This record gives structure tokens, C-alpha cells and sequence, in this order.
């Protein structure tokens, strides 16, 4: 959830295999506290306001009048099919990384 | 015992693959989240190392200049010498950007030393305060041992470098030199710092030992007990 | 501390010669600012100290709900790493923050937040001695009906 919710590359804090079979799992919990400490500090640094943007589109404005005409099939027979390609979502607006 | 300790008609030992399990144990201990700054550690222009790229808002110059390593000296060694060495090499920015990168480095030096001093103590039965001094007085360096991981020592072929396989053999004889008689680290620290000042001859900056030392260091080790006052006077 | 609220019009600030000169600044350049004392302080009751809390913008232009006000505001900024002595990226976010418009009304100046957050608001804890920019960006490809710009400020005096 940390790496998805901040959209981040790998750091691998929670390593498997911490159990012990000479000493029947002794100390196999105190490592999880230090895993959470190593993890938490990524959130202490890597939170800030990213460039929040709001957008809207009309299908008539997107597709043009030939598609509201072709819609006389798509009313009954099929779904309507889309993809937010750059010529309306990005190139018509300020650029981004 | 005295002939063995003087290195005449020396011991024989088998390079059992258990040694690889121990050196792979060091490599594992180095690799599991210790995240050590040992990445091309000493040599000049220390470029391309992760740690100061993250902290670059506080200081960029990860390459530094001349070397980042230490030789012991009596009375006071510690991070003040590591600070003075990096301060001497032409940094004109004498403000907090120089001092902060010393207090970032202290735990990163500990993370190189603490591995050997905590682990080999459980192999050979010596206190963690003796280990780095025993290692140097035997004729070794902490990084030189750690570099044998980079020389593929963790590979379980039945062969390893003499720099380990004869060092490990030599460690046992120098372990008997510190258990057939018992002595405290300050003696070793003086002996390692300044042999001619202690009272030896110049050739005994080498690892070699002979009876003219063994008499004098033993009769010292009696006299330090026999004297009418405590340790330090 | 003495919490104060303020507003200004660029037509009222600069005078009619700048809404005339704007026939260059529509296309070629940003518009350049500094909140100097003769409007921010000398036109108001005096103070010993001054620190910002919030800001926002409204845009007197002939734009409907069905269209986008893609302009930009900035305070002079850096994202750069300090280098001592020894012997940026494609419209990415600089850590000082730079607000991008959408509506042409004060909700283009801040989003969602009322009076609290876990984190400092735009310019919060700064003095007012800074310099600022307005830039239209891709809005300059349809800019045809702008008349004035309105700004709003929250700050504490002492």
C-alpha cells in the first residue's frame, strides 16, 4: 500500500524467513518493529502536493459529428469505445513528466 | 607451545567448506539491510555512491577528494581525526555543510567495524573490544577482509585466497598469544601505535615476534601487577 | 497574531498603460510583480512584522463553464542542490510550489482545503517581500477577452 499510494520504486523492508528452528522463533518479532521504522521514514520524506489538475471533455467535441450520427447503431448493438490519447489530454494542455 | 608461538615447525589444517559457510555468513550479514557505504570505500575521488545523492539538498560532493580511512594512535584517535583529515583537504566551506557530513559518517563507519567485532567473537572466544586490534596486530585490515566478498569468497568451490585461508590459520596462533597469557587492550594499542616509543627496534613494526620481546612484555605484565599503585599511574 | 485579509486589482495597481502594454505580454512573456510598501503597507495601518497564510486569484475574462483557463502563477523559485568548496525536468514540481489555474475564479488558487491541513499552505510562513509571475501558457493560444486580474491574500501582522 505505501509503494502503490505514493507510486514508488522498490525498497524491500519486509524480508521473509525470520523464524528460527534452533531457538523456536525467539527474536522473530523485534525485526518487524525495525521494518516498520525503516518503512515509516519513506512517508516522512516523500509526501508533498503533486500538481493536482482538473479536466473535462464532451464526446461530441472529442469525436466529431460523424459519431453522434453513427450512434444510431451504438444505441442498441454495442458499447461505445474510448482511449484518452495525447492530442486531447496532453498536447492541448501544459506538458508533464 | 613456545616453539609453535615462535613459528618453528608450524601447524597443519584442513580448508573445510564450513569456512565458506562462515564467509557467506559475513556476506549475508553485510547484505541484509546494513546498506553499507563500503562501495569502493577508500581510494581518491569516491564517485557514484548512493548516500549523499539523497542528502544533496544538504551537501552534493559525494566524490570528496583524498581517502576516507583511519590508522590508530595513542591517547586520542576517534572521529576528530576523521574530521581533521577531511577538513585539511582544501574545503573552503568551513560552515555546517562540512560538520553535518561527519555526523552522517560515524554510524556508517560503525556499520563496517561492528560486523567483525560482533561475529568472530562467537567463533574464537575473544571480547568485542579486542577484535579490531587483534586483526591489525595479526597483520590485516577490516576492509581487506570485507573485499574478499567482492573476490567471490562466498562461492562454495573448495578453494579460497591465501589472504583468508592462511590468515584464518594465523589467527589461531595469535589467539593463543592472548590466552596462554592474558593482557588488556591498552598494551596492544601502545604496541600497535609506536613500537620504538614502547622500547622495541624498528624491524618490529613487522608482524614477526622473538624471545627478546617475550621476556620484556612478560616481565612488564608481572611488574604492572607487582607495582604498589593501580593500573594507570 | 494580527490576522489580516487583503485584495488588489492589476489595473488599479499598475495603471492603464500596463493593460495597454499587455498586447505584448498576451503572447511573448510572463507578467512581473513585487508587493512593495506603497500599496501593501503605506496604504494600510503600520506593523513591526508580517507573515503569509494563504493566497488566491480571479480572472476578469469572457470564459464560460464549458472551457479551460490554463494559466499559471509563480513566486520566484528553486529546486537546486548546494555545493561547497574542496581542493527542472519537463514542467516538474519545484518544492516551493507553483499554482496552475483551471476555473479563472479563487478555487484556481487553492483546492479542497478549508482552514487546516497536515502541511503548510502556499507561501505560508513567508514574508511579503518576494517577486511573482503570471504566465498564460497554452491559454495564450485562445486568449482574446481578458480585462483585469484580481488577487487575494491572508497574512498575520504584529
Amino acid at each position: 500500500s505505501l509503494l502503490y499510494e505514493l507510486n514508488l520504486g522498490e525498497q524491500s523492508f519486509v524480508g521473509g524467513g525470520g523464524w528460527n528452528d534452533l531457538y523456536q522463533g525467539l527474536m522473530a518479532g523485534e525485526t518487524l518493529k525495525l521494518a516498520l521504522m525503516r518503512m515509516e521514514r519513506v512517508y516522512v520524506e516523500q509526501n508533498s502536493r503533486r500538481q493536482e489538475i482538473t479536466k473535462t471533455i464532451s464526446l461530441k467535441a472529442l469525436l466529431g459529428e460523424s459519431w453522434p450520427a453513427e450512434l444510431n447503431k451504438l444505441k442498441q448493438k454495442t458499447p461505445i469505445n474510448f482511449n484518452l490519447e495525447e492530442q486531447i489530454f496532453v498536447e492541448d494542455y501544459q506538458e508533464l513528466y | 607451545s613456545l616453539a609453535l608461538l615462535l613459528g618453528v615447525t608450524r601447524l597443519a589444517v584442513v580448508p573445510t567448506n564450513n569456512m565458506v559457510t562462515f564467509f557467506k555468513g559475513i556476506a549475508n550479514g553485510l547484505s541484509e539491510n546494513v546498506c553499507l557505504t563500503t562501495d569502493d570505500f577508500q581510494r581518491q575521488e569516491l564517485e557514484g555512491a548512493d548516500w549523499w545523492t539523497l542528502l544533496s539538498t544538504n551537501q552534493v560532493i559525494d566524490d570528496m577528494g583524498l581517502v576516507l580511512d583511519i590508522h590508530p594512535v595513542w591517547g586520542k584517535s576517534d572521529e576528530e581525526m576523521l574530521m581533521e583529515k577531511i577538513q585539511s583537504i582544501g574545503v573552503s566551506n568551513d560552515n555546517n555543510t562540512l560538520s553535518i557530513i561527519v555526523q552522517i559518517l560515524i554510524q556508517a563507519k560503525n556499520a563496517q567495524e561492528n560486523l567483525l567485532s560482533q561475529t568472530i567473537s562467537a567463533e574464537y572466544g575473544v571480547e568485542r573490544s579486542v577484535v579490531p586490534l587483534q586483526l591489525r596486530w595479526l597483520g590485516s585490515n577490516v576492509y581487506s577482509v570485507l573485499n574478499q566478498v567482492l573476490n567471490n569468497t562466498p562461492t562454495d568451490i573448495s578453494s579460497i585466497v591465501p589472504k583468508l585461508s592462511e590468515l584464518t590459520y594465523s589467527l589461531l596462533i595469535y589467539t593463543q598469544l592472548i590466552n596462554s597469557l592474558k593482557l588488556n587492550k591498552e598494551f596492544i594499542f601502545l604496541r600497535l601505535t609506536q613500537p620504538n616509543w614502547l622500547g622495541l627496534t624498528q624491524p618490529k613494526l613487522s608482524t614477526q615476534l622473538s624471545l627478546p620481546e617475550i621476556y620484556l612484555i612478560t616481565c612488564y605484565q608481572d611488574w604492572v601487577v607487582n607495582a604498589n599503585k593501580n593500573e594507570d599511574s | 497574531r494580527q490576522e489580516i485579509t487583503k485584495t488588489i486589482s492589476l489595473k488599479a495597481l499598475l495603471g492603464e498603460s500596463w493593460p495597454a502594454e499587455l498586447n505584448k505580454l498576451k503572447q511573448k512573456t510572463p507578467i512581473n510583480f513585487n508587493l512593495e510598501e506603497q500599496i501593501f503597507v503605506e496604504d494600510y495601518q503600520e506593523l513591526y512584522q508580517r507573515r503569509i497564510k494563504s493566497v488566491s486569484v480571479s480572472l476578469p475574462m469572457l470564459v464560460g463553464p464549458y472551457e479551460d483557463v490554463c494559466a499559471q502563477l509563480t513566486q520566484t523559485s528553486s529546486s537546486y542542490s548546494t555545493r561547497a568548496d574542496l581542493k527542472h525536468l519537463v514542467r516538474s514540481i519545484q518544492p516551493n510550489q507553483q499554482i496552475s489555474l483551471s476555473t479563472g475564479v479563487n478555487d484556481s488558487g487553492l483546492f479542497m482545503l478549508n482552514f487546516d491541513d497536515e502541511r503548510f499552505l502556499p507561501f505560508e510562513g513567508s514574508g511579503v517581500d518576494s517577486s511573482w509571475r503570471l504566465q498564460f501558457t497554452n491559454l495564450k493560444q485562445n486568449l482574446d477577452s481578458l480585462n483585469d486580474v484580481i488577487l487575494h491574500v491572508k497574512y498575520t501582522a504584529a
